[PDB]
């Protein structure tokens, strides 16, 4: 028994998005699924819930009238549709199984799907190096969209002293990310270090050799 | 005193035909009900459960029935919904406590406990402390039913599903309403 | 509506206590969820003091009327997470969560390893430069990264993004970037980064000359 959610989406403001929540174990059975969202850097928030076996769904008073939670048992996938998307509706949206032995809780938690609700455009990140008793060197990933960016070092050779900083929402509507490493100073003139930046929502794959 | 066979009773009545026990001239304690963590909630309107232990009342009525979790908010003065309109409405000047605890172990069966019912359709709203147990074939359309249950002719009593594995908002909740006069 | 303290900081070995205050919360129903950076919430405590299968007995819950508290006994380096309390309010039919409590593990005062990164020759060709100042593995989180450019204190064009607490040594990591135009980049010479922090005898400055 495990829940799987849909992929991250980028919907322009004022639009509507549909989020799917499929149960791995064949059918949802006689369970009930609730929806919980989480704004970036904020707390958990309950939107509603549905019992796919009884066809009845209830919504929280704050979201009542804006969300539509429906399912279909031909595929046993819960759906959450949020209309009139606003800049504050950017959040990680979870679907969780409501418990039956806890008098009010959530048992299994889905991985989470992240909408952005931004009027920005897609863009690939340019990778500028950071050239240098220890030593530190990195590659600065700048100006991209959307959020997910995976940075690896030497395609996975060194990961002990790596720090990938969280993205910074720049005023241009894009993001900025920096990844650094700590390596001994004696191995700088010999061992070559390269960072691997992978931005899937734009199919950008850049490798930049770092050296003094 | 007859509280024992009111809370620890085996079977409770449906919300459309709730029961009422005449409690009077008996040594009553209201601190055991707050010390007993065997409940899920305990909200008193007007009266305080702290002074309730040392108070002499004329008569006490205990109303018992079974609803769902998401329907508990309707056992309160000034609320609407399927309950508090067609099943069990409380007066706005209510002076008493509303005890309610989960009962998924007893009132829900695996195949489906269709033995508990609630009134879905009714023409007029229920007055406070009114108990309607009729089986009138409800007529919502322009075609008079009069016994027949065809189109726009529904039996007013719908039953709860009550399956254990669902969430707590869909689970049976045993409610006991204490009214003081 | 279930208010939690914004953050609690407990020393290793000591016991972390996270209060959760609401109005008329259930006599049998307070839930506790641990959420680590980038993960889904994990139910660690339910029904006030009970625990699911697999949750260590270190976690403990407690409830006294209108305030519930989570008890993490013998806190170690793997307990940094956000903790939310949640109940099912029968009188509102809604699942109500808590504001969230961040748990920081105390540590011996570590000093930041300050590095400075001048812009690359390719970044200047785009017309905009960015100077990075790295603060590696320090504690506590409170640091002050002020930019000195030719002994002139800078303000306005700096962005700070700090990593979450580490999983092993419970240390943070700060990066501050100074983004200015390539034209205004040539208008200066000595770009410095003065880092003030506990455990530093005096502010450390890692500077470089333009060229």
């Amino acid at each position: 028994v495990q829940l799987q959610q849909s992929g991250a989406e980028v919907k322009k403001p004022g639009s509507s998005v549909k989020v799917s929540c499929k149960a791995s174990g064949g059918t949802f059975g006689n369970w009930s699924i609730s929806w919980v969202r989480q704004a970036p850097g904020q707390g958990l928030e309950w939107m509603g819930g549905i019992a796919p076996g009884r066809g009845e769904a209830t919504y929280a008073q704050k979201f009542q009238g804006r969300v539509t939670i429906t399912t279909d048992e031909s595929t046993s996938t819960a759906y959450m549709e949020l209309s009139s998307l606003r800049s504050e509706d950017t959040a990680v949206y979870y679907c969780a199984r409501e418990t039956w032995y806890t008098s009010g809780g959530m048992d299994v938690w889905g991985q989470g799907t992240t909408v952005t609700v931004s009027s920005a455009s897609t863009k690939g990140p340019s990778v500028f190096p950071l050239a240098p008793g220890t030593a530190a060197l990195g590659c600065l990933v700048k100006d991209y969209f959307p959020e997910p960016v995976t940075v690896s070092w030497n395609s996975g050779a060194l990961t002990s002293g790596v720090h990938t900083f969280p993205a910074v929402l720049q005023s241009s509507g894009l993001y900025s990310l920096s990844s650094v490493v700590t390596v001994p100073s004696s191995s700088l003139g010999t061992q070559t270090y390269i960072c691997n930046v992978n931005h899937k929502p734009s199919n950008t794959k850049v490798d930049k050799k770092v050296e003094p | 005193c007859p509280f024992g066979e009111v809370f620890n009773a085996t079977r409770f009545a449906s919300v459309y035909a709730w029961n009422r026990k005449r409690i009077s001239n008996c040594v009553a304690d209201y601190s055991v009900l707050y010390n007993s963590a065997s409940f899920s909630t305990f909200k008193c309107y007007g009266v305080s459960p702290t002074k309730l232990n040392d108070l002499c009342f004329t008569n006490v009525y205990a109303d018992s029935f079974v609803i769902r979790g998401d329907e508990v908010r309707q056992i309160a003065p000034g609320q609407t919904g399927k309950i508090a309109d067609y099943n069990y409405k409380l007066p706005d000047d209510f002076t008493g406590c509303v005890i309610a605890w989960n009962s998924n172990n007893l009132d829900s069966k695996v195949g489906g406990n269709y033995n508990y019912l609630y009134r879905l359709f009714r023409k007029s709203n229920l007055k406070p402390f009114e108990r309607d147990i009729s089986t009138e074939i409800y007529q919502a359309g322009s075609t008079p039913c009069n016994g027949v249950e065809g189109f726009n002719c529904y039996f007013p009593l719908q039953s709860y599903g009550f399956q254990p594995t669902y969430g707590v908002g869909y689970q049976p909740y045993r409610v006991v309403v204490l009214s003081f006069e | 509506e279930l208010t939690q303290p914004p953050s609690v900081s407990v020393a290793p070995g000591k016991t972390a206590r996270i209060t959760c205050g609401g109005n008329n919360i259930g006599r049998k129903s307070v839930h506790w969820y641990q959420q680590k950076p980038g993960q889904a919430p994990v139910l660690v405590v339910y029904d006030d003091s009970d625990r699911p299968s697999g949750i260590p007995e270190r976690f403990s819950g407690s409830n006294s009327g209108n305030t519930a508290t989570l008890t993490i006994s013998r806190v170690e380096a793997g307990d940094e997470a956000d903790y939310y309390c949640q109940v099912y309010d029968l009188w509102s039919s809604d699942y109500v969560f808590g504001t969230g409590t961040k748990v920081e593990i105390k540590r011996t005062v570590a000093a930041p390893s300050v590095f400075i990164f001048p812009p690359s020759d390719e970044q200047l060709k785009s017309g905009t430069a960015s100077v990075v100042c790295l603060l590696n593995n320090f504690y506590p989180r409170e640091a002050k990264v002020q930019w000195k450019v030719d002994n002139a204190l800078q303000s306005g064009n700096s962005q700070e993004s700090v990593t979450e607490q580490d999983s092993k040594d419970s240390t943070y990591s700060l990066s501050s970037t100074l983004t200015l135009s390539k034209a205004d980049y040539e208008k200066h010479k000595v770009y410095a980064c003065e880092v003030t922090h506990q455990g530093l005898s005096s502010p450390v400055t890692k500077s470089f000359n333009r060229g």
